[PDB]
RNA sequence: UUGUAAUUGGAAUGAGUACAAUGUAAAUACCUUAACGAGGAACAAUUGGAGGGCAAGUCUGGUGCCAGCAGCCG
């Protein structure tokens, strides 16, 4: 299974949005594409899909997150 | 190695008192005072003498501090036959039986014990050979057993205690004579194992000279034995 | 009896594995007058040499060798006796003390020898794994110690 | 008095002093006029370019005896011949007539040893990973 | 290949003339990465002959 | 003074059960006073421990007499239904022996408690 | 252009590297903790060297100064931490004896050899060189990765690893198909 | 296509013949302090367990006029 | 109980190759990772220094059978 957790949210209306830190958490599986953490954010946080963005993901030394 | 039946070649060994038993290995060797019976469970050596069947017994250096020594060459030791002894820390007849043995009838060995569960062995030991005296006593303060000792020829140490050296140097003042024998068993871990083993060596031979004991000489037991040197000196009074 | 005297368990070839900090070292008498002619005082002249606690030691040899010098060398009788520099009891009839260092490092490997004699530092070279201390130019040098 | 002012305003005297007699050293002369390359066996140089005149020591009958390793050399800053040393005669074959002779400093007297020809190592050719290009 | 050394081994012996190295057939690579290496390792080699 | 001497404290005692479970885990362990009768015997026993609530305490004091007479450590435990829980068997145990293993996964440990033993000792 | 990026060297050369004293000093230490090279010893000892100059200026501070107590306490808490000096002996004084041996059990490969599972210190390398190693969650892969007294208890097998629980790794699987097959 | 051959590819030239544990500077000191700890073995008497079972007696011998000992003078 | 193996067993692994994803303005690379990738593990570590020994071989000198030089050449 893979698990999404969002810390160091920030809301900024100014820009009209959110910011937040996505920390994700793969056992057993390469990495996720932008695109699946995408969906799953836009649903946990119930907004369109167009309105997520989601970029510089870097992976541990040894994997897993 | 030495097993029961085998046929050995018994030859005196440089001290007086102690024997070398030979084969395709040797064995260092002691004539039994009370002959058909072993202390610890030790092998027996008996030779047909005109005919007299007399024993010996074998004596383990991985078990006796003072055997290790002899295995490793000790130039002078004072335990000889005919001479007065004083143990000090005689857990037990491990090793007293066979110090026994050296000194012979004329002799006697002055065995001083603690701690009473050990020390009951060793007077049940002491009934079997009359040239023991053990004294059920802390080797702290001779004053309490001045009564039972006189003069003695060499005053062994083989107490385990971080203040040895007091106590050999009170036992020492009082019965040891002039000119006598110093034989003193060390382990550093016991002393100070916070420093390495050849400094605490160079301590313990200080505190002699502060005793007025002129140390004649030191071994180390490797390989039976850790950390361990024995110190042979001479207690010099004037 | 022959004898071979055995050598100490706390070498390994010419590396002494025993001899660790806090430093035990013997004070030779002619290493006062460099230390003092030098301006340089013993205790920590030895710290920022081997930067350890050191334990400085005076033999009655050398120390019997220090009050036959004289009003001379006072200040160097003083400092010997200063309360951090402990005392060494001897056993042994002799006065000369280059013989009395040479046996007490044969005897046992946790000393530092400190001197400036010739004679007395090439018998200790020839003796392994015995650590020579040295005062030249400003401070003092360790020769024989690769923990530095 | 040692022979030198010590007043607390005198350090213009000991200045001057200073660096009036600072010149008596030779190392302070030759640094600073610059004159210390004059004793440099290649005149400042680390290394020395030069041409093959001769090879004094090929008709020796002797195999690599000290002779048949100098070469005579021409050096060609100044024109002035001397002689160097070939590691080995093995590496004496590279070395021909006319080629270009990379020197560095080393039968007393010579003080030269050959370390590239024709722009190659002579290692690298002793060791056959190049070819000398002619 | 044996053909390119053969001539520079001729042209060292008789006279070194200019020398240009051109690679060509770069394009069959796949992989920019390997596409590098090869490149290293055929210059390192031809730097040493000529 | 009492004949069960010496007795570990609360902290102690927990160590010592802790390496007990560990040891019966890898086979280590030797359980009852017959079977650490039998490794005394033999010298294979680290150390040796017996539970101050046996009833009566007299039945595991040969232990004591061959412990120190062979030079291993010894200590007492308040319960024995703890120090059988601990063994992993369905009865109590009032005395048990940790087998000698110096190539043992959990060597570390037995030495940590072996010289909190020996110090009280 | 672009400001500097530090960098400084972590190991000096001694002042007489050709003592044979010496030379079997390091014999020792790259015998019995398999270091590779010299260069490993020259570090630690000039870490070591650092230190140890550092708490002997702090020492020639007198008693009671700002500095001596702030620095000489963050020195001990450091040393404590990293597992070298033990907890009875926060003193500036001890940190004066502190040996080259201290350090050099606390890295990664000594106590992957200690804690049991490796069987030799050059198979301590071998198994953290390829990646079975985990302190916490995470695989360390750098045999000269010091640890501390928390990190500890918590070295074991990754969970990636074969001998951690994940799948044989590629040996054992082509034997089996071969075998297999 | 004639393709170059190893001696070729890589241009080793003429080198001396080397040992292969020069490769791994880690196995050419594991080897060497083996081989140290052996020699020790010989130059000393080194403790190595003990006694491992019934004592058998001393393996090498006694020499009765030989002291290792180490005097004091 | 020491030294030596083109002896031998099955376990681990990255240099490299490569789906994919991440990374990037777009790319390469790094960290990841399906699948390949090891016995001469030829998947062929170097740079210097020191010391030998060998012939129906070669040169030089001489209080015989020797000595020096040296020995890719018998
Ligand atoms: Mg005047
Ligand atoms: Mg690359
Ligand atoms: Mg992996
Ligand atoms: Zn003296």
């Amino acid at each position: 299974a893979v698990t999404i957790r969002t810390r160091k949210v920030i809301s900024n209306p100014l820009l009209a949005r959110k910011q937040f830190v996505v920390d994700v958490l793969h056992p057993n599986r390469a990495n996720v594409s932008k695109d699946e953490l995408r969906e799953k954010l836009a649903e946990v946080y119930k907004a369109e899909k167009d309105a997520v963005s989601v970029f510089g993901f870097r992976t541990q030394f040894g994997g897993g997150k | 190695g030495a097993r029961g039946g085998a046929k050995v070649v018994i030859e005196p060994h440089r001290h007086a008192g102690v024997y070398i038993a030979r084969g395709k290995e040797d064995l260092l060797v002691t004539k039994n005072m009370a002959p058909g019976e072993s202390v610890y469970g030790e092998k027996r050596i008996s030779v047909e003498e005109p005919p007299t069947k007399v024993e010996y017994r074998v004596w383990n250096p991985f078990r006796s501090k003072l055997a290790a020594g002899i295995m490793g060459g000790l130039d002078e030791l004072f335990i000889a036959p005919g001479k007065k002894v004083l143990y000090l820390g005689a857990a037990s007849g491990t090793s007293v039986s066979h110090v026994s043995d050296v000194v012979g009838p004329e002799g006697v060995v002055y065995a001083v014990e603690f701690s009473h569960r050990p020390g009951r062995e060793l007077i049940s030991m002491a009934k079997k050979r009359p040239n023991i005296i053990p004294i059920i006593e802390d080797a702290r303060h001779p004053q309490k057993y001045r009564m039972l000792i006189g003069m003695v020829d060499c005053v062994f140490a083989d107490v385990a205690q971080p203040d040895q050296a007091r106590i050999i140097a009170l036992n020492s003042h009082m019965f040891l004579k002039d000119q006598g024998g110093v034989v003193i068993s060390i382990k550093a871990n016991c002393i100070d194992s916070t420093v390495d083993a050849e400094t605490v060596f160079a301590r313990e031979v200080q505190k002699l000279r502060e005793e007025r004991i002129k140390p004649l000489e030191q071994l180390t037991l490797e390989p039976y034995e850790r950390d361990h040197c024995i110190v042979v000196g001479r207690y010099m009074r004037s | 009896t022959r004898n071979i005297p055995q050598v100490s368990s706390a070498l390994f070839f010419q590396y002494n594995q025993a001899i660790k900090p806090p430093y035990q070292v013997l004070i030779d008498t002619n290493f006062i007058n460099f230390s003092i002619q030098k301006k340089v005082d013993i205790v920590r002249g030895m710290m920022d040499c081997l930067l350890a606690k050191c334990n400085p030691l005076i033999t009655d040899c050398v120390m019997a060798e220090l009050e036959k010098l004289g009003p001379k060398y006072r200040i160097a009788l003083k400092l010997a006796r200063d309360p951090r520099i402990k005392r060494l009891s001897c056993s042994h009839k002799g006065t000369y003390a280059d013989d009395c260092l040479v046996h007490r490092v044969l005897q046992h490997k946790c000393y530092i020898v400190a001197t400036n004699d010739a004679g007395l530092k090439q018998r200790i070279r020839k003796i392994p794994g015995i650590p020579l201390m040295s005062v030249g130019g400003h401070a003092y040098v360790i020769e024989k110690l690769p923990d530095v | 008095g040692k022979g030198k002012p010590r007043g607390l305003n005198s350090a213009r005297k000991l200045r001057v002093h200073r660096r009036n007699n600072r010149w008596a050293e030779n190392n302070y002369k030759k640094r600073l006029l610059g004159t210390a390359f004059k004793s440099s066996p290649f005149g400042g140089s680390s290394h020395a370019k030069g041409i093959v005149l001769e090879k004094l020591g090929i008709e020796s009958k002797q195999p690599n005896s000290a002779i048949r390793k100098c070469v005579r050399v021409q050096l060609i800053k100044n024109g002035k011949k001397v002689t160097a040393f070939v590691p080995n005669d093995g590496c004496l074959n590279f070395v021909d007539e006319n080629d270009e002779v990379l020197l560095a400093g080393f039968i007393p007297g010579v003080r030269f040893k050959v370390v590239k020809v024709s722009g190659v190592s002579l290692l690298a050719l002793w060791k056959e990973k190049k070819e000398k290009p002619r | 290949e044996m053909e390119t050394m053969e001539f520079l081994n001729i042209a060292q012996h008789h006279g070194m003339p200019r020398v240009l190295g051109v690679a060509t057939h770069l394009d069959l690579f796949k992989s920019q990465s390997t596409l590098r290496a090869s490149k290293k390792r055929l210059k390192h080699r031809f730097w040493t002959e000529v | 003074n009492p004949k069960a001497f010496p007795l570990a404290d609360a902290a102690l005692t927990q160590q010592i059960l802790d390496v007990v479970q560990q040891a019966a885990n890898l086979r280590q362990l030797k359980k009852g006073a017959n079977e650490a009768t039998k490794t005394l015997n033999r010298g294979i026993s680290e150390f040796i421990i017996m539970a101050a609530d046996c009833e009566p305490i007299e039945i595991l004091l040969h232990l004591p007499l061959l412990c120190e007479d062979k030079n291993v450590p010894y200590v007492f435990v308040p319960s024995r239904v703890a120090l059988g829980r601990a063994c992993g068997v369905s009865r109590p145990v009032i005395a048990a022996s940790i087998t000698t293993n110096d190539a043992s996964a959990i060597k570390t440990q037995i030495y940590a408690v072996k010289d909190k033993i020996e110090t009280l000792l | 252009p672009r400001a500097p990026r530090t960098y400084s060297k972590t190991y000096s050369t001694p002042k007489r590297p050709y003592e044979s004293s010496r030379l079997d000093a390091e014999l020792k230490l790259a015998g019995e903790f398999g270091l590779k090279n010299k260069k490993e010893i020259y570090r630690i000892s000039f870490q070591l060297s650092k230190i140890r100059r550092a708490a002997r200026d702090l020492l020639t501070r007198d008693e009671k100064d700002p500095k001596r107590l702030f620095e000489g306490n963050a020195l001990i808490r450091r040393l404590v931490r990293v597992g070298v000096l033990s907890e009875d002996k926060k003193k500036l004084d001890y940190v004066l004896a502190l040996k080259v041996e201290d350090f050099l059990e606390r890295r990664l490969q000594t106590q992957v050899y200690k804690l049991g599972l490796a069987k030799s210190v050059h198979h301590a390398r071998v198994l953290i060189t390829q990646r079975h190693i985990a302190v916490g969650k995470q695989i360390v892969n750098i045999p000269s990765f010091m640890v501390r007294l928390d990190s500890e208890k918590h070295i074991d097998f990754a969970p990636t690893s074969p001998f951690g629980g994940a799948r044989p790794g590629r040996v054992a699987r082509r034997n089996a198909a071969r075998k297999a097959e | 296509k004639r393709a170059i051959n190893y001696q070729i590819l890589k241009n080793k030239g003429l080198t001396p013949k080397r040992n292969k544990d020069n490769r791994n500077s880690r196995v050419k000191k594991r080897k060497k302090y083996q081989k140290a700890q052996k020699k020790l073995k010989s130059v000393r008497a080194v403790y190595s367990g003990g006694q491992s079972g019934v004592y058998e007696g001393e393996k090498t011998g006694i020499k009765k006029g030989l002291t290792r000992s180490v005097k004091f003078k």
